[PDB]
């Protein structure tokens, strides 16, 4: 924001229809509001879509610029590289123990059974969508996830 | 969906209006590397790739590119090798651009063979383009060099499908892979 | 140069990665 006025944004005020969620419209053209075809030029019927923000810190709380961060990520169980600051234990087989590969909480049995994954697959369901198999992120073997006694 | 074997279709190009108005999404594939650019590309009335032959190829499909807001190289993306159908499929929901892909051998006449065939996810990157038209880029490779102007030398095989919402009830093998479908509409 | 053929059983895809 600045004292005589920040005219580096732009909302485009005007447009023909609705945007789609996560689409980004950045042309310039003059908006036909008219019957009469525009020409590039503004007129009557056709004005410019783009409106700038008039930005000055003399406005009170709620006219004044506000930066907006939108942290759109995908928590589907797939093959993942982010991972916070988990750390990693080691591999016991064949024992009733916790597992958490990637957030996946629960308790059951390692078995390394013979399940054919895809490069792109890392869990699997069950009818009752439960994952009772698993590709482990570092190992390239596949566990499945057998319940306890 | 094609069965050639010479390269020739390499590519496609996706946008609204096909111009420098509006963006326009480029992805072109090479003999070793993919390039997948979203700009505001011009492209001419018949876009093709251009050859100076076995190498320095010519992207003579656009005429400028100038924002140039999203590039994308990822050299694993299509041609999947030279010895024959190659499926695929694109979507773009949500401003996600789905690609799938799927090499399978054929052993027919000229004409789609029964049987099912599923293809695997390839890429899935955000390029926010209203998509409506698109395009395939295809090398011309006339033995010799040729200018930007179109209706080049065409003297010197695609099937096309649209998809729509359906709904399907999709059979696993024992081994995890697909083998029948039902078009339940 | 334009041709018309129909699709049997063909353009089936992976969904989910399950």
């Amino acid at each position: 924001s600045k004292p005589s006025g920040n005219y580096n944004y732009l909302y485009r005020l005007l447009r023909k229809s609705k945007l789609k969620p996560f689409e980004r419209d950045i042309s310039t053209e003059i908006y036909q509001a008219g019957n009469k075809p525009c020409n590039g030029v503004a007129g009557p019927n056709c004005y410019s879509p783009l409106q700038s923000y008039g930005f000055r810190p003399t406005y009170g709380v709620g006219h004044q610029p506000y930066r907006v961060v939108v942290l759109s990520f995908e928590l589907l169980h797939a093959p993942a590289t982010v991972c916070g600051p988990k750390k990693s234990t080691n591999l016991v087989k064949n024992k009733c123990v916790n597992f958490n590969f990637n957030g996946l909480t629960g308790t059951g049995v390692l078995t390394e059974s013979n399940k054919k994954f895809l490069p792109f697959q890392q869990f699997g369901r069950d009818i009752a969508d439960t994952t009772d198999a698993v590709r482990d992120p570092q190992t390239l073997e596949i566990l499945d996830i057998t319940p306890c006694s | 969906a094609s069965t050639e074997k010479s390269n020739i279709i390499r590519g496609w190009i996706f946008g609204t209006t096909l111009d420098s108005k509006t963006q326009s999404l480029l992805i072109v594939n090479n003999a070793t590397n993919v390039v997948i650019k979203v700009c505001e590309f011009q492209f001419c009335n018949d876009p093709f790739l251009d050859v100076y032959q076995w190498m320095e190829s010519e992207f003579r499909v656009y005429s400028s590119a100038n924002n140039c807001t999203f590039e994308y190289v990822s050299q694993p993306e299509g041609k999947e090798g030279n010895f024959n159908l190659r499926e695929f499929v694109f979507k773009n929901i949500d401003g996600y651009f789905k690609i799938y892909s799927k090499h399978t051998p054929i052993n027919l006449e000229r004409d789609l063979p029964q049987g099912f065939s599923a293809l695997e996810p390839l890429v899935d990157l955000p390029i926010g383009i209203n998509i409506t038209r698109f395009q395939t880029l295809l090398a011309l490779h006339r033995s010799y060099l040729t200018p930007v102007d179109s209706s080049s030398g065409w003297t010197a095989a695609y099937y096309v499908g649209y998809l729509q919402p359906r709904t399907f009830l999709l059979k696993y093998n024992e081994n995890g892979t697909i083998t029948d479908a039902v078009d339940c509409a | 140069t334009q041709s018309y053929t129909n699709s049997f059983t063909r353009g089936v895809y992976y969904p989910d990665k399950v």
